[PDB]
């Protein structure tokens, strides 16, 4: 795996993602839907309230901008941290706990409801 | 101004609805060959 | 080969009934019905058009009554179970020249002269194709000698068609003194055939114009209504307590 | 705002327009050349009868 | 303004508004139909059924 | 299907105090520029295969017909 | 601001120019004449059919504008 | 009762004489051959396509 | 309140009759 | 059969009920039936069939 700092294509991809995410004022982790995985749900429950509330505020701002058909002003676009993640470590810990629980005879702590 | 724009569109819609309803009912009405055979 | 199989392509003639506001040339419809009756009804049939269809389109009602009274059709059983023939009325369809498809094919060398009611909608590029087919009885190219019993026609798929060159100069005498030539006769008969295939064209065009205009105005109203209802949402300022 | 970019794109548009006009001129020249070529060595005459 | 005048006329009770709309639809449809008919007749002069020279000479 | 509150403060103006059909015309050049500069790549990937295949097909048909022309 | 006024005035100017043209050269509120070559309305017809074969004093009829009209005789 | 279509196509015959010349070239080749399938309907189609394209508007503006 | 109610009912009846005439234009009934 | 008609009972209905197939075929071949247009376009007549 030669993604970062050694692949021109990967550098271009990172540039494009930074452009788009900062344009809407989002972060990469905010793209993780709790309804999608049910592990993101547990991670978001375990995260501190300040972090979760900031995530919700950023999501609401992004949806507002998407409705209005406009982007953040250049100032707030400059003051952006699209890849200052907050969810990957907790998500990995939750996945690891799930891994051991399934590894040695355990019921899942939560399951997706059949729709 | 808003209500008058809306009113113009509203009676356009009324015209459309009357057209459609009458088209269906008159289609279910009589036919030219029958009227010809009326003698 | 493939070129002759698909036939020489037909140009785009400027028909008088083409355009978002364009009507049939009704004098030309009358003239085309004359030429069809004179020369084309011997072999081809319509069988989907009543005499009453001509009333108010090309002939007056008394004229159509006389024309129908000219021909005689078989009417159902009388009080003895026998069959009889009575002059045609204003409701009878156009007469059929042959008893059935078998008789038609037998009279026309195995080839069946198609029903002409929907002929311009039953061919790709209908009206242009029919006009070109009628007018383009050309000398076959070099070294392509076609068999006896057919005629060369570049537009017909395969080049060999079964009907002979019918439209000739001076074939008919028009009522209104219009000089009868091959091109004029073709134009009139194709106008008549295109009317026969689509007798509702004028009403449909009028309805389409009126309703496209009216619905465009409705569209503007809809555009304004939506913008008005959404303007309390799109021009709103929210403070969220977050920066990055 | 980039001055060199604006001048480059202007020169490029000028050359494109000139190329279109030159294609027109070349087609016209070919038509004239083939007409006279035939007029000497072909079926084409100029007097009707 | 004319908008405020017509509002004070026919936009204080919904029944009148409905009636006004009904009047508007009928009148506007008739006006558009007349205009389109005039346009059609202007555009297709000579081609009508009523003006063909042999309309009643077959008899 | 619960609703997550965000603790914002929202000011909104009544629809009858705003121009309703002017935002469509305010910035046409900027909006056209944004559309083109944001979607030229996607336009190339959409219309590219189509036009290329069409040109190839007409070219090959021309060659084939001329070759079979005795 | 004024684009309404400017465009309206431009269209009004075209209307006024049309009216003045119609009165001064179609009905000639100021006296004048019209050629016999345009009012006959069949002169252009023969002019075009003559571009097909233009008469000549010494020799058979000959064509004019052979290139720009693409009209010319064949093998003979 | 002179045919307007025939007269018009004769008039426009010298407009695009190039397909006609190609068709005549094939005619000469086929006359030289005199033994093959020898059709070359493609030249015929090209030439008559050009003539038909020419006689498109003039026919109806000349017709009654 | 009753006068206002009956006035409103009559107005709605007039609107309903106008809608009925619009849907079914009857000069045959209008003339006599 | 000289006055009333059935016109809903085919000959094939009789096999395995009152007659055998050979008997029904012979009975059908007894009578004549008009048939659709031939290659010449005329309405001819042929002996009846089982159907
Ligand atoms: C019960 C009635 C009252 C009620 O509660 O209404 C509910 C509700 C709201 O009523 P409300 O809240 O009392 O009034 C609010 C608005 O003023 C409500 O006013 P509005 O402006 O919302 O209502 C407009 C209404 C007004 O209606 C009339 O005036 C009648 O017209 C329509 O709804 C038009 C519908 C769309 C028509 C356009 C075509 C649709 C596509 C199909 C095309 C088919 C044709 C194909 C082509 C044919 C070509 C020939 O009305 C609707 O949802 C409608
Ligand atoms: C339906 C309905 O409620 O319509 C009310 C609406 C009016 O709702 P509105 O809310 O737009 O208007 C009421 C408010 N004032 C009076 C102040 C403007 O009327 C129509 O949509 C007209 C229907 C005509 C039906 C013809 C058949
Ligand atoms: C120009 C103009 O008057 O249109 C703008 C109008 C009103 O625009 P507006 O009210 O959003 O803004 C106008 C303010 N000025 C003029 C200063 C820019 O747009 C419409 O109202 C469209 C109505 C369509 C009518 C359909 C009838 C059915
Ligand atoms: C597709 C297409 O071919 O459109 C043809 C249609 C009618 O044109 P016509 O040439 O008579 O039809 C030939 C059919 N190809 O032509 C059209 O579909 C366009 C008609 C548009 C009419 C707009 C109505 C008036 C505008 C109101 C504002
Ligand atoms: C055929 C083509 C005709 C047009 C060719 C020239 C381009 C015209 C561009 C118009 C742009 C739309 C517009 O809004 O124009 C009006 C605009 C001024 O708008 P506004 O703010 O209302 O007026 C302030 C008063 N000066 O701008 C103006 O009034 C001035 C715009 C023109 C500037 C000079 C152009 C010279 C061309 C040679
Ligand atoms: C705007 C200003 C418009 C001024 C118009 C002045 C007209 C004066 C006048 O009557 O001129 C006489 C004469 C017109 O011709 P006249 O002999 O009357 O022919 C009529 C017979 N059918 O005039 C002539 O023959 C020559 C002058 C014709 C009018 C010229 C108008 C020029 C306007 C420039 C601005
Ligand atoms: C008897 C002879 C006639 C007469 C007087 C006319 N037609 Fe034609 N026609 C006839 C036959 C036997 C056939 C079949 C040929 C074949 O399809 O192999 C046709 C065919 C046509 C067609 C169909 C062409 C096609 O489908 O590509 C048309 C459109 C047609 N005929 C028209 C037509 C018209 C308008 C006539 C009056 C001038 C006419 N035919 C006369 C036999 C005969």
């Amino acid at each position: 795996f030669l993604d970062p700092k050694k692949n021109w294509l990967a550098a271009q991809h990172m540039k494009s993602l930074v452009k788009r995410l900062s344009k809407y004022g989002l972060r990469y982790d905010d793209l993780y839907d709790p309804y999608y995985d049910l592990d993101v749900k547990e991670a978001l429950n375990r995260l501190p309230k300040e972090v979760v509330d900031a995530r919700h505020a950023r999501l609401k701002r992004a949806i507002d901008l998407s409705m209005k058909h406009e982007y953040l002003p250049e100032d707030l676009q400059a003051m952006q941290t699209p890849f200052r993640g907050y969810l990957q470590d907790m998500l990995a810990l939750v996945k690891r706990e799930r891994a051991e629980r399934e590894a040695l005879g355990g019921l899942p702590l939560y399951q997706r409801s059949i729709p | 101004f808003a209500y008058f724009v809306l009113t113009g569109g509203r009676f356009v819609y009324a015209s459309l609805i009357r057209l459609l309803v009458l088209k269906f009912v008159l289609s279910m009405s009589a036919s030219k060959d029958v009227l010809a055979l009326a003698s | 080969a493939d070129e002759a199989e698909h036939g020489l392509a037909c140009p785009s003639y400027p028909w008088p009934h083409k355009g978002i506001l364009s009507s049939y040339d009704h004098a030309s419809i009358r003239r085309g019905h004359q030429v069809y009756t004179e020369v084309c009804a011997s072999c081809h049939s319509m069988s989907l058009i009543s005499y009453r269809d001509l009333v108010g389109v090309a002939y007056t009602e008394e004229e159509v009554k006389a024309m129908a009274a000219e021909i005689e059709v078989v009417d159902g059983p009388n009080d003895e179970g026998e069959m009889f023939t009575r002059p045609g009325k204003l409701s009878d369809r156009f007469p059929q020249p042959y008893a059935n498809e078998a008789a038609a094919r037998f009279a026309n060398g195995g080839a069946y002269p198609p029903d002409l009611s929907l002929i311009t909608k039953a061919r790709h590029n209908g009206q242009n194709y029919v006009f070109s087919l009628l007018t383009g009885y050309r000398d076959p190219p070099a070294g392509v000698s076609i068999r006896e019993g057919l005629h060369y026609n570049p537009y017909f798929p395969g080049g060999a068609i079964a009907m002979p060159k019918m439209l000739n100069d001076g074939a008919v005498e028009y009522e209104d003194g219009t000089p009868a030539t091959e091109a004029q006769m073709g134009k009139d008969v194709v106008s008549f055939l295109s009317w026969a295939a689509e007798p509702e064209m004028e009403e449909r065009k009028l309805m389409g114009f009126k309703w496209i205009f009216v619905l465009s105005l409705a569209l503007l109203q809809a555009a304004y209504y939506r913008r008005l209802r959404w303007s309390v949402l799109k021009s709103r300022k929210l403070v969220l307590d977050v920066v990055n | 705002p980039s001055v060199v970019k604006e001048i480059i794109i202007g020169i490029t548009l000028g050359l494109a327009a000139g190329s279109v006009w030159k294609m027109h001129h070349w087609n016209e020249q070919r038509k004239i050349r083939t007409f006279y070529d035939l007029l000497e060595k072909g079926e084409i005459g100029v007097v009707v009868d | 303004g004319i908008f405020e005048s017509l509002y004070k006329v026919v936009m204080r009770r919904n029944s009148v508004y409905v009636t006004f709309v009904i009047a508007g639809a009928f009148l506007g449809e008739r006006a558009v139909d007349y205009g389109i008919h005039k346009l059609w007749e202007a555009n297709n002069v000579g081609k009508r059924y009523e003006d063909i020279p042999v309309l009643g000479q077959k008899l | 299907k619960q609703i997550v509150p965000v603790k914002s403060v929202i000011y909104a103006l009544s629809p009858f105090q705003q121009k309703v059909m002017t935002g469509l015309w305010k910035d046409l050049p900027t909006k056209i520029h944004h559309k083109v500069s944001e979607n030229w790549i996607s336009a190339t990937l959409l219309l590219g295969p189509l036009v290329g295949t069409y040109a190839y097909v007409q070219n090959y048909l021309e060659k084939e017909k001329l070759h079979h022309r005795y | 601001m004024s684009t309404k006024y400017i465009v309206s005035a431009i269209l009004g100017s075209f209307g006024i120019a049309w009216v003045c043209d119609y009165y001064v050269s179609e009905k000639k509120i100021f006296g004048g004449s019209t050629p016999g070559t345009i009012t006959n309305k069949e002169w252009g017809e023969e002019t075009d059919k003559k571009f097909q074969a233009w008469p000549r004093t010494a020799g058979p009829p000959v064509v004019v504008n052979p290139i720009t009209r693409q009209n010319f005789v064949v093998k003979s | 009762p002179v045919d307007q279509k025939r007269y018009l196509e004769e008039s426009c015959k010298p407009k695009c004489v190039k397909p006609l010349l190609e068709y005549q070239a094939c005619i000469k080749r086929i006359h030289g051959d005199d033994s093959g399938q020898k059709h070359c309907t493609g030249q015929y189609f090209d030439y008559w396509f050009c003539v038909d394209k020419c006689v498109a508007p003039k026919l109806f503006t000349k017709l009654k | 309140i009753q006068p206002a109610d009956v006035k409103a009912a009559a107005m709605w009846g007039v609107a309903a009759a106008t809608g009925g005439l619009y849907l079914v234009q009857v000069s045959i009934l209008v003339l006599p």
